[PDB]
């Protein structure tokens, strides 16, 4: 899962 | 009306290094409160007590709630295995955020990222619902044991956790  | 509180009791490798307690929307992100404060009381069996922050990567965030795999790629919400995303209200203005972590649109589960800077370019992609409330030097204190791609170089994790208000 991210966030990027 | 009245926002639930929950905290954080990390540890490091066994050695307790202090309290986190946050203040959840519940005024505003409602679903999505009320799923984190559920984890974190654990009254519906499964929960974060135990689970440990797998992502910390220093001056962008700390990662943690995937309590059934345990490296960003588990975990559930009291709702089901994934929710859709409440609103985007919130924005990611600076360090203490709580915001949940995603793998695209609607696809909250248990993890969330706490933010230790301003995160602007997140807004409108994961669901803010929470700030650090005490323990701000706790969290900056756990980028100590993080690095540039997130691998932690010690166990940090939730030695304990509740509902306080």
């Amino acid at each position: 899962a991210g966030p990027f | 009306m009245v926002n639930p509180t929950v905290f954080f009791d990390i540890a490091v490798d066994g050695e307790p290094l202090g309290r986190v307690s946050f203040e959840l929307f519940a005024d505003k992100v409602p679903k999505t409160a009320e799923n984190f404060r559920a984890l974190s009381t654990g009254e519906k069996g499964f929960g974060y007590k135990g689970s440990c922050f797998h992502r910390i990567i220093p001056g962008f965030m700390c990662q943690g709630g995937d309590f059934t795999r345990h490296n960003g790629t588990g975990g559930k919400s009291i709702y089901g295995e994934k929710f859709e995303d409440e609103n985007f209200i919130l924005k990611h203005t600076g360090p203490g955020i709580l915001s949940m972590a995603n793998a695209g649109p609607n696809t909250n589960g248990s993890q969330f990222f706490i933010c230790t800077a301003k995160t602007e370019w997140l807004d409108g992609k994961h669901v803010v619902f929470g700030k650090v409330k005490e323990g701000m030097n706790i969290v900056e204190a756990m980028e100590r044991f993080g690095s540039r791609n997130g691998k932690t170089s010690k166990k940090i994790t939730i030695a304990d956790c509740g509902q306080l208000e």
